[PDB]
RNA sequence: GUGAAUUUACUUAAUCAAUGAAGCGGAAUUUCUAGCGUUAAAGUUUCGCGAACUGAUCCGCGUUGA
RNA sequence: CAGAUCUUGGUGGAAGUAGCAAAUAUUCAAAUGAGAACUUUGAAGACUGAAGUGGGGAAAGGUUCCAUGUGAACAGCAGUUGGACAUGGGUUAGUCGAUCCUAAGAGAUAGGGAAGCUCCGUAUGAAAGGCACGAUUUUUCGUGCCUAUCGAAAGGGAAUCCGGUUAAUAUUCCGGAACCAGAAGGUGGAAUCAACACGGCAACGUAAAUGAAGUUGGAGACGUCGGCGGGAGCCCUGGGAAGAGUUCUCUUUUCUUUUUAACAAACCACACCCUGAAAUCGGUUUAUCCGGAGCUAGGGUAUGGUGUUUGGAAGAGUUCAGCGGCUGAAUCCGGUGCGCUCUCGACGGCCCUUGAAAAUCCAACGGAAGUUGUUUUCACAUCUGGUCGUACUCAUAACCGCAGCAGGUCUCCAAGGUGAACAGCCUCUAGUUGAUAGAACAAUGUAGAUAAGGGAAGUCGGCAAAAUGGAUCCGUAACUUCGGGAUAAGGAUUGGCUCUAAGGGUAUCAACUUAGAACUGGUACGGACAAGGGGAAUCUGACUGUCUAAUUAAAACAUAGCAUUGCGAUGGCCAGAAAGUGGUGUUGACGCAAUGUGAUU
């Protein structure tokens, strides 16, 4: 809700944070074995459970 | 904000420090409105006499800043 | 007067029975009933709840301590009659 | 099989509702002047107390030792009325609502709210419309023999302190409720021991009555006293049964 | 109950106190 | 035109109490008042004291003296009758006293 | 457990009741009323709200009661 | 390895099949584009119809908000669009909450249990802490006086309003205007050498008007129902003024706009006072209370805004006319009420039910201290106000049901007509036009309608359907616990229009509410909507109420009533491994505990 604690707002901040695409950069790297993020999430999909 | 009903009162008030600016607002019926502000008021004095309006407006101390419509 | 027999209980419809109906009508008419007050004299005094009667005249405001549904009690009137004849003999 | 519904009373669901009450009523802490002499109240305001049939009285005392007033809560008795003076003492006057010793009294006298010991403040004929009548004395043990409302003799200290008169509130038990609804205000303020179901309409797992094709115990139901506690249901060691 | 209406009162009036009078 | 609550309380309870305004602006909005003030009661008969206004218990603390008491004995604390009483009934007892006194000292 | 002649008694061990653990044991020797009762003072003896001593007895001291 | 309804993974026939059918519904033009039933704009047609498909919040979600961009994938058709994908941006507080307080309740400490994990215990078998006086007292201190914490974004509670502003934030930013608390001294005034003010018969008033310890009082602080009266907004309404719709004809009209916040000042009558003494008793409410404990009457005091007048404040906002940001105008004067929502006032009813605490705040009693100096809850200026929450959804797509699921999920605001009505039906503001579409009308079906004559012959059973239905008037049985039964059953009446007849306020105004009288119409008439079928009896449970969520709502359970039993506290009943353990019990036989019957007769 609007009311939130300062600690759910943190752990949201990083959620969000954490929900975002890999740099391009990275794909082109020597030995580079990461291409697309595995551990992305939306909003309806899979909640956070906090 | 304050109603002034007299007009010494309203040369004292701005004569006193917190006065910071007084504006002259001129009514469709012919009544001035002399409004002072202060620190915590806004004072305001109807004059519905004009000839009583401009002598207080040129009583009005010259350091003070006096502002139009 | 409107109904014949059951008076104020016929606030309670045709429910409970006649004879249960019939005894709350000698109580409730007791517990209802303006009583005079024994401090002012007017007719003043009335329930506020089991035990406690209370008078609404000016200046007297005096609250009882009585009967569930009267002001007074026999077995109270009793007792203080045999009290007061205690303390005389005493 | 299962605990059963006398059981699970130990608390809990079943504790006292008490947001609302008024104080514990309590005649005064037996001191050196109402050993001695006497002390005079005022009866400050008469009230409802919830969950109780009987109206509870306000009284100021004054501390005898400190400048400060002790407003003490007692049962009030029939006649009580608010800006009345109360006696509590040896040498009290017997009227009404004054609190005097046992021995104090003579034989006859109706009391309530009974010390059975002295110094715990009462503890007997507390209820509305109840009362205590003294049997009589014997001075040499010092003891007081009295009838209580259920009609038994008790001894009691010569020391132990009654208040003369009946409790107020009597003939509260006259009125028939006439509803559920009414029995679930009653004892919406006292505890959480109604409505009631009957074991035989029950199952076997959840009482000694409960279960059969038809509702019946199949065993007799007065039971002894060295019973278990899931035993003791129905008749609890009855001497006699039945109505006479 | 008496006194159906305002014109009902004022004729009781008129009646009253004239009867006597 | 409907309205809605300034705050984020819903449910009117008895602190969340709105009143109906015009504002210059030709619009229909809630303003949120406070509950109504208490006069105080008498410290004896219990009815409301005469000659003092309605506020709420902080509300007192901007009030001058004299608004707040009423120049005489328990100004603020009794109502007149109560005082009046109070002063018979002290000196009528107080005259008892004596004349018990005169009577036992014999 | 302690005594006194199965019979009586005592309480310090334990048990129960009350409280803010206030007046217990000895001796000396406040009731016509819904009011207020505090922050000693007169008395005596030293030297002003400085003292003291009583006002407000002493003794035992086991907080009282069962 | 061919098997184990074997394991894991993969893939077939069924099969381009079942299906994509609840929530009335879309259509034309244009734009964009490779591509348009679906995107956007305009036009039209509709719906939600204020108990909304509207505007907000709480719980929950967490970035879904906003702008820009778009090959897929996802939106069970489509897609140029999207809560999807990508990139950035976005939540501003002394006043709104949290924080503070306490509630039920949690939970340390003292202690006591327990092999222990840990349990019990919450002012208890605790040495559980303070405050004040003094030439400094044997320069080694004397003399007095008296309870954690956590737990409420719906409870209690210090103080903010209007207009404007962004793509997205506002009681937070901007402009203007206030307010609260705390702190220090300063200025002006007030008291005081008759130390701590005066006036009023009084209720009490005044800009001030010292008051320690101690004690006490108040506020905070309180149910539910019913009408009555006041205010505010809304609704309604008579004129004026601005535009706009309509104009074959009619309509001095149809519609829109006519606004005024917190805050500041002044003003404003059930309780109380004064004189006076009342029966030929009077006063008085819708509601019968009041008076020798002082009525009526007369004169006072208090309470005092969501009232009036002004400041704020017209400069704002709104509406219109021009000009190339600016200039002109208008933003007016009234009515009304069994109306609606909220609120306030004074009352009435109800209870074997009597309907929180605490933090905070104020007052009194008390009388310590005390020419300058003392005081000063008085008017003024002066300074300050941290931390966290703040976007958005709150649901036929942002929550929970595996999902963009016909389910569920607390609450605030609430226009007009019809009508008793927050009913149904229709409309205004706002919102939406979303749910694969198109063409065809075969059988069967689901959902609605109707049917000659008969009228339950159907069927285990009138199951389903039909019939009845609003209001007014007349009439109403057995039986009964006398209250009911009862809308019993049975009859009649109902439109439109032109009229009168009454019912109120100060000659004149305001207001729907009933009685008729004609006249009139495919004998129509609650014309749609809405809206009981009834009667005679048996069995049974007295009644209202409760249960097998997801096959049983019942005669089952509960109930009031009746009865029995145990228990006078060292006690009954129940609980704990134990305990210096708890519940009943803030209890005391009109009580508690344990049962059995089940209103009355």
């Amino acid at each position: 809700p609007s009311h939130k604690s300062f600690r759910t707002k943190q752990k949201l901040a990083k959620a969000a944070r954490q929900n975002r695409p890999i740099p391009q950069w990275i794909r082109l790297r020597t030995g580079n074995t990461v291409h697309y993020n595995m551990k992305r999430r939306h909003w309806r999909r899979t909640k956070l459970n906090i | 904000p304050r109603q002034i009903s007299d007009i010494k009162q309203f040369l004292e008030i701005a004569r006193r420090k917190d006065a910071t600016s007084a504006r002259i607002k001129k009514n469709t019926n012919k009544d001035v409105k002399f409004k002072l502000r202060c620190s915590k008021y806004l004072y305001t004095l109807v004059v519905a006499d004009a000839k009583k309006a401009e002598k207080l407006r040129q009583s009005l101390p010259p350091d003070l800043t006096v502002t139009e419509v | 007067k409107r109904t014949k027999k059951v008076g104020v209980t016929g606030k309670y419809g045709v429910r409970y029975g006649a004879s249960l109906r019939r005894d709350v009508r000698k109580i409730e008419v007791q517990q209802h009933s303006r009583y005079q007050c024994p401090f002012c004299g007017r007719n003043t005094v009335k329930r506020t709840a089991a035990g406690i009667w209370c008078c609404n005249g000016k200046g007297c405001k005096k609250v009882l301590a009585g009967g569930a549904w009267t002001v007074t009690t026999a077995a109270a009137t009793s007792a203080r009659s045999t009290i007061r004849r205690l303390r005389e003999m005493v | 099989g299962r605990v059963i519904r006398a059981q699970r009373k130990s608390g809990g669901i079943f504790q006292a509702h008490t947001r609302l009450r008024k104080g514990a009523a309590q005649l005064r802490t037996l001191d050196f002047a109402e050993r001695h002499g006497y002390i005079r109240g005022v009866v400050q305001k008469i009230i409802h107390d919830p969950g109780r049939g009987a109206p509870l009285a306000k009284v100021a005392f004054r501390n005898p030792y400190h400048y400060r007033t002790d407003v003490e809560t007692f049962v009030a008795t029939e006649g009580m009325y608010t800006g009345q003076f109360v006696y509590c003492g040896k040498n009290a006057a017997l009227t009404v609502g004054n609190v005097l010793p046992v021995g104090e009294m003579p034989e006859g006298t109706i009391i309530s709210n009974v010390e059975e010991k002295a110094g715990d403040r009462g503890a007997l004929g507390r209820s509305s419309g109840n009362y205590v009548i003294i049997v009589g004395h014997d001075v040499d043990t010092g003891k007081t023999r009295v009838k209580l409302p259920s009609g038994a003799k008790k001894v009691v200290p010569s020391s132990a302190r009654g208040v003369v008169g009946i409790v107020a509130g009597g003939g509260r038990i006259d009125k028939p409720l006439l509803k559920a609804g009414r029995a679930f205000h009653k004892y919406r303020v006292k505890r959480n021991c109604w409505p009631r179901t009957r074991g035989v309409a029950m199952n076997p797992v959840d009482h000694p009555h409960g279960g059969g094709n038809h509702q019946h115990v199949g065993h007799s139901t007065t039971v002894p006293r060295q019973s278990a506690p899931g035993q003791k249901v129905g008749l609890i060691a009855a001497r006699r049964t039945g109505l006479l | 109950n008496t006194f159906k209406h305002k014109r009902a009162l004022i004729e009781h009036i008129q009646r009253a106190k004239a009867e006597a009078n | 035109q409907r309205v809605t609550y300034r705050r984020r309380l819903a449910y009117n309870t008895r602190s969340n109490r709105t009143r109906i305004i015009k504002t210059p602006g030709n619009n229909i909005r809630y303003l949120h008042i406070k509950k109504l003030g208490t006069i105080p009661r008498c410290g004896d008969t219990g009815v409301p004291l005469q000659g003092i206004p309605a506020l709420r218990p902080r509300e007192f603390a901007r009030l001058s003296h004299n608004k707040k008491t009423v120049q005489r004995a328990y100004g603020g604390c009794l109502s007149a009758n109560a005082v009046k009483d109070r002063i018979v009934r002290a000196f009528l007892i107080e005259e008892q006293k004596i004349v018990k006194q005169k009577l036992k000292q014999l």
